[PDB]
Formats: structure tokens, C-alpha cells, sequence
């Protein structure tokens, strides 16, 4: 079986840059060799075919070169909708196989979120649980800290975090904060604090007799 | 286009038919020869009413649309018209999905008559590439 | 026009079989081989086999003689069957042509032996943002939409986190402070597994 070596596996591009991504094949495979682009949510959207030839819908900055076992996919001024994954397919050979896909990251600057807080609803209260949730909304970079506090005291057990994949227009981050707890522990406290760091805090806060 | 041997090796080569699907380009350069003499224009009917275009002789039942043929399926299959270009491009792309159907070469009786099991490596002998 | 759509179970058990449906639709379809390809939780492609044109199956050797790939040409449908499962077979499912042009949604499905839940949907209340916290559903996928996708701006939805067998994930939405509470804010959640459509009115207090 062919196997593509996609290296890097990760890039970081400021737009209107161009980019470079490498597919080596373990054994020569001619021209027969396809470039793939896939955002999240999405299926596979096809770039080149055949190592060079053009597919209709696909913007003029998209273009591939390369034959034998060495293949680059080019994009000439890298927009901020070229974030996702790039994947390179060999149809030489049954079977047909895939690189392991290279992931484009878009520069841009810095922003601190928009943070907000939101206590446990009502019906979450009356069906027993206490969810707490914290939404850090259009940062970057990624790698955001988020601390949480009841009553002045710092808390990290319950704590579950998730990121969205970069904005394919603004290239910033989104990531929720959700706080579980029992009603009873909810109950027995009354400040509740989401404070995000990026290596000066956002804070926001309720009080449930509020 | 009527193309040399040595032409056509390399330009199938550049197309990416040497070692597609584990057939090596002396194949497709024998196979050309005795389907189409090498010409891009070449076109023979078929009894049957279907029609086989261009260097590798792609029959329209199946593979391109030439608005006669008795029984085609697929109407927005590509015109067969573009399989008799001086460039190979389209007519390489339609060969990949033939030998790709099961059959490898077998689809191209010319092939299987003349080509398959002889010294195949004899139709790229004395050639650059 | 060309259309390829899977539909078929989300979930199956560890050793049963996992059975996809591809219909072919529109009025450009090609005389082409017709593939199934599968995409791993961490991003790994797979392309499973294909039925050629004149019906001839192939399939990727890895697959260890566990792939069936069957068609039906009169009602332009392809079918693959996968026997014996493992949760190394949970994976986002797409039909495809050889081709490449077209390629169906794609369908998750997951191999566990954990029991289908409806989730709970919760409103989250207090430009202002405003949220829905999706709990306690299993398996994913669920689909969150705000006022039926016409608010499409402005909304983020996290993916979900497996804790004890069950989902949760939370959608947040900002619209102008003029915009709401005057005129409604609604979350529209679909979990397809457990036939459920909820929608939740987001109302001040
Ligand atoms: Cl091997
Ligand atoms: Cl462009
Ligand atoms: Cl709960
Ligand atoms: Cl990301
Ligand atoms: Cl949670
Ligand atoms: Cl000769
Ligand atoms: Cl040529």
C-alpha cells in the first residue's frame, strides 16, 4: 500500500502570503494524485486532480505541481477562508490511499474575548443538576487560560472546556467554560466567577440571591 | 495528432500511465498502436451502433456521449468530440476509469489480442522518455 | 445537478454489522465507479472500496474481509455493509464517486454499547448573548439552530464532551440588545437517534 507523508502536519499563514504543502509517495505514482480541502462540519472539497489539472469552481490561487513521489499543493495569497485541512490522495494503486493532512492556521492579532456568564436555569434546577456556563467568544490566540471561582475561592474540579475551529472571516477562537455541580453544592454558595487569562484578566460574575 | 512512438511514450509517461494500476507504459503505448495508429482523430463504429474515439478508442455506450448511440445511459458523459484532441489529457483521464472498472486492460481487446504477455518494454526501446 | 446522500443508523453495537444506504440523485450523473470512504475521530482518511460502472466491487485489504459493497442500479443506490465491529470502526461515513467531484454529508456513527437518551435542553438567559446547554444525549450528533438558521451570524456552537456515556454541549448567540427580549430568541435542537425536536424560547428571568 502507497503511503503519503504529509510534513508538516500543522502551518501558520498570514493572508495574502503564499503557502506551500508537501505530499511525498513511498513509491513513484506518476501524476495520479489529488488535493483535498476540509473544513469541519463539511465534506471533502476537491482542489486539483491529477497533480496539476484544474477543477471548475475552484479559485485561480489553487494550483499543484509535482510528479514521481514528490507533489506540492500552492496557494498564491493565502484568504482567511483557506483555514482547515489539505489532504493528498494516490489513485496509482488499489488500494487508493491518503496522506495524513496538513492543518492551516491563519495569522492575525491579538483579541481578548467577549466573555459572559450564565447561571443554571430553572428547569436544570428542578431536574436536580447545576450546569454554570462561560462562553469566551472571538480571541486569539488559541491558547486562552480560564479560571473559575465560587465565593472568592478559586475552583478546577468539574470544569470541561471546548474550543470552535478558527472563524473562517475574522480567523479568531470561541470556547465554552461549563461548571457541573449537585444542586446541593450550587445551593450552599453564592458568587460564581469565569475569569479568562491570555499569558490582565476578563472577569464577569452573578450572585444567586441576585 | 498522429504522434511518433517515442512521442507518445513520453507523453503518456508525463500523463502518468506508467505502473497505473501495476501496467507498465510499453502496454499502453502497444495499446495505442493497433486501437488508433497512434491518431488522436481515429474513430471506428461499432454493429452495435456505439462508436470508439481517439488514441485509446473509448467507446460511447458507456464512457462519452456522441448523440447516436443506441442504449447510452448518461447523457452528460463527456462529448466523445473531446476525446480526438492533440492533447491526450481527456482521453488519458477516461483509459484511468476503464482499466479502473475491473477488467484492467482487458476492456481493450486490441490489447488482449496483440499486446498483453508479448515484450511490451519493445514499444519504449530506443526511446528518451 | 449531482447529489450523493448516506442515511442509515448513527449507533451500533460492538460485533454487529454497520449498514449504510447511498442514493445518487440529479440530472448531470456520469458513468462512474462508485466509492465509500470513512474519516476517523482524529482526522485519518480511509478510502473503503467502490462498485465500478459495470458493477464490479473493490475493497481496501485492511479491511480484513469484514466489507460488503452491493448496488441497485434501477434505483441508483449503493449500500456497504461492515460485520464485526470495533469502536476503532466509529468513524464519519461518506459516499463518494471515483471521481472525487461529488461526495455525500457524510453520517457518524458510533460503535458502543450504551443506550440511546433524548437530550435535555436548557435556555441559557442573562448587544447581549444568550445560549442553549444541550445535556445528557447519547450518541451524537445533535444539530442546534437559532430562530430556524436565519440568526447564522453571530452563533458558535462548541463541540460536545463525553462524560459517563452521555453528550453535552452548549450553543451561544449574540444578537443586538434592540433585537431582544422585543422579539423572540428561540434554539431549535435536533437529535435524530432519538426522533427529538425541541425548541426553547430564551425569556428574560
Ligand atoms: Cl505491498
Ligand atoms: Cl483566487
Ligand atoms: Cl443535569
Ligand atoms: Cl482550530
Ligand atoms: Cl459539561
Ligand atoms: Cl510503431
Ligand atoms: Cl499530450
Amino acid at each position: 500500500d502507497i503511503v503519503l507523508t504529509q510534513s508538516p502536519a500543522t502551518l501558520s499563514v498570514t493572508p495574502g502570503n503564499s503557502v506551500s504543502l508537501s505530499c511525498r509517495a513511498s513509491q513513484s505514482i506518476g501524476n495520479n494524485l489529488h488535493w483535498y480541502q476540509q473544513k469541519s462540519h463539511e465534506s471533502p472539497r476537491l482542489l486539483i486532480k491529477y497533480a496539476s489539472q484544474s477543477i471548475s469552481g475552484i479559485p485561480s490561487r489553487f494550483s499543484g505541481s509535482g510528479s514521481g513521489t514528490d507533489f506540492t499543493l500552492s496557494i498564491n495569497s493565502v484568504e482567511t477562508e483557506d483555514f482547515g485541512m489539505y489532504f493528498c490522495q494516490q489513485s496509482n494503486s488499489w488500494p487508493y490511499t491518503f496522506g495524513g493532512g496538513t492543518k492551516l492556521e491563519i495569522k492575525r492579532a491579538d483579541a481578548a474575548p467577549t466573555v459572559s456568564i450564565f447561571p443554571p436555569s430553572s428547569e436544570q434546577l428542578t431536574s436536580g443538576g447545576a450546569s454554570v456556563v462561560c462562553f469566551l467568544n472571538n480571541f486569539y490566540p488559541k491558547d486562552i487560560n480560564v479560571k473559575w471561582k465560587i465565593d472568592g475561592s478559586e475552583r478546577q474540579n468539574g470544569v470541561l472546556n471546548s474550543w470552535t475551529d478558527q472563524d473562517s472571516k475574522d480567523s479568531t477562537y470561541s470556547m465554552s467554560s461549563t461548571l457541573t455541580l449537585t444542586k446541593d453544592e450550587y445551593e450552599r454558595h453564592n458568587s460564581y466567577t469565569c475569569e479568562a487569562t491570555h499569558k490582565s484578566p476578563i472577569v464577569k460574575s452573578f450572585n444567586r440571591n441576585e | 495528432k498522429v504522434f511518433g512512438r517515442c512521442e507518445l511514450a513520453a507523453a503518456m509517461k508525463r500523463h502518468g500511465l506508467d505502473n497505473y494500476q501495476g501496467y507498465s507504459l510499453g502496454n499502453w503505448v502497444c495499446a495505442a498502436k493497433f486501437e488508433s495508429n497512434f491518431n488522436t482523430q481515429a474513430t471506428n463504429r461499432n454493429t452495435d451502433g456505439s462508436t470508439d474515439y481517439g488514441i485509446l478508442q473509448i467507446n460511447s455506450r458507456w464512457w462519452c456521449n456522441d448523440g447516436r448511440t443506441p442504449g447510452s445511459e448518461n447523457l452528460s458523459n463527456i462529448p466523445c468530440s473531446a476525446l480526438l484532441s492533440s492533447d491526450i489529457t481527456a482521453s488519458v483521464n477516461s483509459a484511468k476509469k476503464i482499466v479502473s472498472d475491473g477488467n484492467g486492460m482487458n476492456a481493450w481487446v486490441a490489447w488482449r489480442n496483440r499486446c498483453k504477455g508479448t515484450d511490451v518494454q519493445a514499444w519504449i526501446r530506443g526511446c528518451r522518455l | 445537478d449531482v447529489q450523493f446522500q448516506e442515511s442509515g443508523p448513527s449507533l451500533v453495537k460492538p460485533s454487529q454489522t454497520l449498514s449504510l444506504t447511498c442514493s445518487v440523485t440529479g440530472d448531470s450523473i456520469t458513468s462512474d465507479h462508485w466509492s465509500w470512504i470513512r474519516k476517523f475521530p482524529g482526522n485519518r482518511l480511509e478510502y473503503m472500496g467502490y462498485v465500478s460502472y459495470s458493477g464490479n466491487t473493490f475493497y481496501n485489504p485492511s479491511l480484513k474481509s469484514r466489507i460488503s459493497i452491493t448496488r441497485d442500479t434501477s434505483k441508483n443506490q449503493y449500500y456497504l455493509d461492515l460485520n464485526s465491529v470495533t469502536t476503532e470502526d466509529t468513524a464519519t461515513y461518506y459516499c463518494a464517486n471515483w471521481d472525487g467531484d461529488y461526495w455525500g454529508q457524510g453520517t457518524l456513527v458510533t460503535v458502543s454499547a450504551a443506550k440511546t437518551t433524548p437530550p435535555s435542553v436548557y435556555p441559557l438567559a442573562p448587544m447581549v448573548t444568550l445560549g442553549c446547554l444541550v445535556k445528557g444525549y447519547f450518541p451524537e450528533p445533535v444539530t442546534v439552530t437559532w430562530n430556524s438558521g436565519s440568526l447564522s451570524s453571530g452563533v458558535h456552537t462548541f463541540p460536545a464532551v463525553l462524560q459517563s456515556d452521555l453528550y453535552t454541549l452548549s450553543s451561544s448567540v449574540t444578537v443586538p440588545s434592540s433585537t431582544w427580549p422585543s422579539q423572540t430568541v428561540t434554539c431549535n435542537v435536533a437529535h435524530p437517534a432519538s426522533s427529538t425536536k425541541v425548541d426553547k424560547k430564551i425569556v428574560p428571568r
